[PDB]
């Protein structure tokens, strides 16, 4: 319903939830750190797993859903 | 020239870029535009409560900077 670039918190968290629904539980991580959709498209496998604490799975489904969605920046990946 | 700058002008930068939030922070651990520059992400961690949204948006912003420079 809009570019990624200007998704809220929520919206963000909205995103994840509805195109997997095991990563709900990720829900309040992405309030803590306030992951946005600028956010969002600027995030790497490396901060992912780092700093927010989430495990190879959950970061790998992580990062191909915001391949979907962050045009012709480059691949996040592990 | 952000190596000329000192804590207030990162004050300044950040506050004209919407970071508004994080000034104060800034200036209490000093950071003028010398610091700015010499900063990581690893370093922006704790500057910014451990949050990496934020941690992201300030390293992209610095990296801008850099560029046209």
């Amino acid at each position: 319903d809009s570019m990624p670039i200007d998704w809220t918190i929520e919206e963000v968290i909205q995103y994840i939830e509805s195109n997997d629904n095991s990563l709900a539980v990720h829900g309040d991580l992405f309030r803590k750190h306030e992951i946005d959709g600028k956010a969002l498209l600027l995030l790497n496998s490396e901060m992912m797993m780092k700093y927010m604490g989430l495990k190879e799975g959950p970061a790998e489904k992580i990062c191909n859903l915001v391949n979907k969605v962050n045009g012709r920046r480059n691949n996040l990946a592990l | 020239m952000p190596d000329t700058w000192n804590v207030y002008d990162v004050s300044q930068f950040l506050r004209v870029n919407d970071c508004t939030a994080h000034c104060d922070t800034f200036s209490r651990n000093k950071i003028d535009g010398k610091r700015l520059l010499q900063l990581t992400k690893d370093d922006i961690m704790p500057l910014l409560g451990m949050k990496v949204g934020p941690a992201l948006k300030i390293s992209d912003l610095i990296a801008q900077l850099k560029c046209k420079v």
